[PDB]
């Protein structure tokens, strides 16, 4: 029986003396591991991106949760945030001016763009990986999310859920002003509300093998599109994918809202009461809750 | 991190150094779009 590997990756940095983050990670990992089911030859690989102090914190938490109740094989891998930052920087430098808080190009921001260049960072043996926030609660077997890779149309490289607040309606204001008729920043079903980065299916092989995706990483393409859209942000990879998704929606397999049900309502109380519902609406059986902007998750 | 700029113009972070005007979403007023 040849072993089949499944890969997840989570950012876990600055966790020491950060009780809220540790508590979120505990909720995420315990739910993940409690509900996961994998066949005997299968192995779940949990990648964490951490500096040395958070690595120690993560190990302490994981030993409390491993082995998993279901008894399948699980491997834990740590990646040094400082190593990854240096590998990322050449590729990611040009976009940081547009999508980082705030100005200009700082190493401390580079790691927020890991997903955009994940295909260049992870070993070649890894064809696919799902990057996950740690402020999630899983309501189903994570094995099921991997079948969404099967639904990628030719040319799609990344699976991602839409953003459930009007943050991009706000961000694309100028472009929306100059293009009254645009779908850019509008709510579903026919608008493009942008993406949320909490759950991302990164098909590393498809990303590597796409001429289009590779071009979009080039500094002049980043600049051209940022200029076209009058677009600035501070949410890192989320903003980049959101922007290239306006120009090239074919690159993205849009996940159903139930795979990343975002709970943050910050934008409702900051000017978008009228339209907020059209963005936030999600119905169906929820598979993953996402407590973004420090929003408590219900039970 | 920074707090999102509540204004429609200027940088993505509130109190962007290179910004002077603040245009608020409809229904809101102030230098931070409060009332
Ligand atoms: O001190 C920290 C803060 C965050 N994280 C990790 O980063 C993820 C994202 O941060 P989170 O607190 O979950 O923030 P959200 O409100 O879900 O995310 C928004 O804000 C993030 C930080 O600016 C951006 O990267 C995202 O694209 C944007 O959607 C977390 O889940 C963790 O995996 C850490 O490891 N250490
Ligand atoms: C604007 O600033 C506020 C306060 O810092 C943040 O809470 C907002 O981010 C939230 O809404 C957009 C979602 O994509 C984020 O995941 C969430 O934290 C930010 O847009
Ligand atoms: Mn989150």
């Amino acid at each position: 029986v040849v072993p089949v590997d499944y890969h997840l990756l989570m950012m876990f940095t600055k966790a020491e003396h950060n009780a809220p983050l540790q508590a979120k990670a505990r909720v995420a990992l315990s739910s993940l591991l409690r509900l996961a089911k994998f066949e005997a030859h299968e192995v779940l690989n949990l990648h964490f991106v951490s500096e040395e102090a958070s690595r120690e914190v993560a190990k302490a938490l994981l030993r409390e949760l491993l082995p998993p109740a279901a008894g399948f094989k699980c491997k834990v891998i740590f990646h040094d945030v400082a190593v990854l930052t240096d590998k990322l920087f050449p590729v990611v430098e040009a976009m940081q001016k547009y999508f980082s808080a705030g100005s200009g190009t700082y190493y401390s921001d580079s790691i927020f763009f890991l997903s955009v260049a994940m295909h260049q960072i992870m070993p070649k043996e890894i064809p696919r990986i799902i990057q996950l926030d740690l402020d999630l609660k899983y309501k189903t077997n994570i094995r099921e999310l991997f079948e969404e890779f099967d639904n990628f149309l030719p040319g799609a490289v990344i699976g991602i859920a839409r953003e459930m607040q009007p943050v991009y309606r706000h961000t694309f204001w100028q472009f929306r002003h100059e293009n009254p008729k645009t779908r850019v920043g509008d709510p579903p079903p026919e608008g493009l509300p942008g993406f949320n980065s909490g759950v991302m299916l990164l098909n590393l092989e498809a990303m590597r093998q796409s001429p289009l995706y590779s071009h979009l990483l080039e500094p002049s393409w980043v600049q051209q599109l940022a200029d076209k859209y009058h677009f600035r942000g501070h949410l890192g990879d989320q903003d980049f994918f959101t922007m290239i998704g306006m120009e090239h929606p074919e690159l993205f397999h849009v996940l159903d809202c139930t795979w990343n049900r975002q709970l943050c309502t910050w934008w409702r109380d900051h000017g978008y009461s009228d339209v907020f519902q059209a963005y936030f609406r999600c119905e169906g059986h929820v598979k993953i809750y996402h407590g973004n902007c420090n929003t408590p998750i219900p039970e | 991190q920074c707090e999102s700029n509540p204004c429609l113009n200027g940088g993505s972070c509130k109190d962007d150094i290179n910004s002077y005007e603040c245009w608020c979403p409809f229904g809101f007023e102030g230098k931070n779009c409060e009332l």
